[PDB]
């Protein structure tokens, strides 16, 4: 077994830092990071088994004692908004290994420095509601639907503020959260 | 007589003075012909004879290929000396020395390690058989003559065995 | 090669078309540690110790054989497909401890030279075939790439014995004779 | 990467037994077989190398596979039941071992498994213009898209404006909603936002149109239902500019 | 603590 955290949140930009523990490594396990973003299949993103090793993909950081590692990544945009496994693998292979566990859901925005946090009403080409342009640390009835803060698309290059949306056919668009 | 084609693949660790010196080598065979290696020491896979060049050379253009064999020095050779360590390197097994005429033999049945010293007390007009080997963690030795006096590792006071 | 404290195979794997068959043992200080029965996929120690202290999965032996399964292939066809020489192997015989009449005993058959690994060892008290009381190693690798094998028989000394050796290297089959 | 499968989008009702099939990276010798399920993760089953299997994890008997010479695997899955409802991934290796090797994945197949084929729906898609508030707060406008009633969730939102595809100011939520939560063939909900400036929205002359590729049923399909058949089709809404 | 092994390299189609 690995453990790591559950969700983690970093800028566009920045360094990344994903944890990972695995106590009772062997000294003939490898340590194995892979990402799967949300529509996409999984892929390698590196390995190890002591010091340090880097790709031209990321840099993986083993601790002294290899009950510990980091996966780092040196800029972090959109694209690399995804799903990061962190795997102990015998060397040599086989069954015990190859199944992938949870993982860590790494969330990356862009960092909005001052937000405009605000609800608007749309009418349809019926109606809906929109809430928009709040800060990120932010988490968002019966006949009521609300979604969950939306996700950009990583393509984007511009109008990147993150915005949830809620609705119904019943409705005070004022009262939602 | 039937047909055969044999393959062979040996992985070998080579351990000095404890481990103060390691050194590996995996050894490709095509019936009796090795015919690519890697060797600790060089880092790198070579052809052994003109038989190897497709295999170390492409063998040597895959990173992952080469990093994980290179590390097969922790992950087999260190890790394993451990685990010998342990086991068979504490496996101290007292021989038994006889003496019967024959030139009167003074055989040394049944002892681990190989490492043995028989002498006659102290002339040296002898004859003696290679060390053989039982194959179950035993070894014989005969020592002819035209006091004998047995040294082996295990032994704290060196066993002494008059005619 | 070197010439260090102590050589060991972590890993002795063989595979041959005939057969078709394969062994993956391991050795230290030219000894067997243990092989992996292939079929029943059960790592056998050779070792009392070994049995009580040691551990090794036999899916690591089977993964092993099916490289060499495929790296065969390659090989033969590069090799213009050469088939192995027969070796003649050399036979040698003698016993565990010295003989004593009525103290039971065990004669040891050493099978030298064994080339291709494909050998029938069989005892014989007089003329008649041993079935009971016969254990072997597996074959035990010399670094000239020919294999050794050695068979054993717990016997009782009595007022003769043979190792009847069968191999492609031999015209007819060789018995070494020994006797008390 | 270079790793094929199909096919990608799968819908079977209850009972019945369907086939995927992968075809590995051309230099690689090995193929693994995954499910990627909401509760389990991405769970391996099983590995075939050079043609025999060569690794096992928990397939269940109802499961079976094979690698043929040609090295492509097929993966069929028998009496398929509503808990089998996942995700199935293929993957690929140049040798025998992961452990020191990457593997290279497919695109995976999309599997529903669902009571009754009756339940397949196509959605509903409408678009929904800006309001005077954010241009006048913001100088900014967002259209939000709405997908709605559909089952099951093998959906894809686009964003189109004047005929060339859009990705900029593009904001989804991550998976569509469950419609009526409490059954388990609940249809589904997803929504989108595409943000533009004021004085291009402001533009009257400004196509937009928010396009929902759905996959459905195929042409070999046996449908007895009074409405219309729910086969893989594009359902499309949009909006013009106002000044 | 389980027992280390070498392993093959693959050879080349
Ligand atoms: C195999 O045959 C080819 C073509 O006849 C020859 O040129 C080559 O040297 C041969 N290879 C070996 C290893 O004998
Ligand atoms: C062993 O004996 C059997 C049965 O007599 C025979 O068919 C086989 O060829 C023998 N093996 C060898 C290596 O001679």
């Amino acid at each position: 077994k690995t453990t790591q955290p559950n969700s983690m949140e970093s800028n566009e930009e920045e360094p990344v830092h994903l944890p990972c523990n695995h106590s009772t490594i062997s000294g003939t396990d490898y340590i194995h990071w892979y990402r799967q973003l949300p529509s996409q299949g999984p892929e390698y993103v590196i390995h190890g088994l002591t010091s340090n090793v880097n790709n031209r993909m990321a840099s993986l950081a083993i601790a002294e004692d290899r009950k510990s590692s980091t996966l780092i990544l040196h800029r972090a945009t959109l694209r690399d908004a995804a799903v990061y496994y962190c795997i102990l693998r015998d060397g040599r292979g086989g069954a015990d290994g190859l199944t992938f566990g949870k993982g860590t859901h790494l969330i990356i925005q862009p960092y909005i420095q001052n937000p405009d946090p605000a609800v608007y009403q749309l009418r349809d080409s019926k109606s809906v509601c929109l809430f928009t342009d709040f800060d990120s640390q932010t988490n968002v009835d019966s006949d009521v639907y609300i979604t969950d803060k939306c996700v950009l698309d990583m393509r984007s290059m511009d109008f990147k503020s993150n915005s949830a949306v809620a609705w119904s056919n019943k409705f005070a668009c004022a009262n939602a959260f | 007589s039937p047909e055969d084609f044999v393959y062979q693949f040996k992985g070998m660790c080579y351990f000095t003075n404890g481990t103060e010196r390691v050194r590996l080598v995996t050894r490709y065979i095509y019936n009796r012909e090795e015919y690519a290696r890697f060797d600790s020491d060089v880092g790198v896979y070579r052809a052994v004879t003109p038989l190897g060049p497709p295999a170390a050379e492409y063998w040597n253009s895959q990173k992952e290929v080469l990093e994980r064999t290179r590390a097969e020095l922790d992950t087999v050779c260190r890790h394993n000396y451990q685990l010998e360590l342990r086991t068979t390197l504490q496996r101290r097994v007292e021989p038994t020395v006889t003496i019967s005429p024959s030139l009167l033999v003074c055989s040394v049945t049944d002892f681990y390690p190989a490492q043995i010293k028989v002498r006659w007390f102290e002339t040296t007009g002898v004859v003696s058989t290679p060390l053989i080997r039982n194959g179950d963690w035993t070894f014989q030795i005969l020592v002819m003559l035209e006091t004998c006096h047995v040294e082996h590792p295990s032994l704290q006071n060196p066993i002494i065995v008059e005619w | 090669d070197i010439v260090a404290d102590h050589v060991a195979s972590y890993g002795v794997n063989l595979y041959q078309s005939y057969g078709p068959s394969g062994q993956y043992s391991h050795e230290f200080d030219g000894d067997e540690e243990f092989y992996v029965d292939l079929e029943r996929k059960e790592t056998v120690w050779q070792l009392p110790l070994f049995r009580r202290f040691r551990r090794f999965d036999p899916q690591f032996a089977l993964t092993n054989i099916a490289v060499l399964k495929h790296n065969l292939n390659i090989v033969i066809k590069r090799s213009n497909s050469t088939a192995a020489t027969n070796e003649v192997p050399e036979v040698t015989v003698f016993s565990k401890s010295p003989v004593t009449l009525g103290q039971p005993n065990t004669l040891i058959c050493l099978v030298d030279n064994i080339f291709p690994p494909v050998v029938n060892i069989t005892w014989l008290s007089n003329g008649h075939s041993v079935t009971e009381g016969v254990s072997e190693t597996s074959f035990l690798s010399k670094s000239d790439h020919s294999f050794f094998k050695i068979s054993y028989l717990t016997f009782l000394p009595s007022a003769i014995y043979d190792c009847k050796v069968e191999h492609w290297g031999l015209d007819e089959p060789l018995l070494k004779h020994w006797e008390p | 990467s270079g790793v094929t499968q199909t096919p990608k989008h799968l819908i079977t009702a209850t009972g019945q037994r369907v086939t995927l099939r992968c075809s590995p990276r051309s230099g690689d010798l090995s193929v693994y077989w995954y499910q990627q399920s909401l509760d389990q993760g991405l769970q391996f089953l099983i590995q075939y190398y050079n043609g025999e299997e060569r690794a096992k994890g928990n397939i269940l008997e109802r499961f079976s596979a094979q690698q043929f010479p040609d090295l492509h695997s097929e993966l069929n899955l028998s009496s398929l039941e509503l808990g089998d409802s996942a995700l199935y991934f293929c993957a690929s290796s140049v040798a025998v071992s992961a452990g020191t090797y990457e593997q290279y994945f497919g695109p995976g197949t999309r599997l529903t498994v669902t009571e009754d084929l009756k339940n397949v729906f196509p959605p509903e898609v409408a678009v929904f213009e800006p309001s005077e508030a954010e241009i006048s707060h913001t100088q900014k406008a967002t259209l939000v898209c709405l997908a709605t009633g559909f089952y099951p969730d093998h959906v894809e939102l686009s964003w189109w404006v004047n005929g060339k595809e859009v990705h900029s100011g593009v904001c989804t939520d991550p998976q569509p909603l469950k419609e009526q939560p409490a059954l388990n063939d609940s249809r589904y909900a997803l929504s989108s936002r595409l943000r533009v400036s004021a004085t291009f929205w402001q533009n009257p002359r400004n196509h937009f149109r928010c396009q929902v590729q759905f996959y459905g049923l195929s042409e070999n399909d046996e449908w007895t239902q009074d409405r219309a058949k729910p086969v893989t089709q594009i359902v499309s809404a949009e909006a013009w500019g106002r000044a | 603590s389980g027992e280390g092994s070498f392993q093959p390299s693959q050879e080349n189609p």
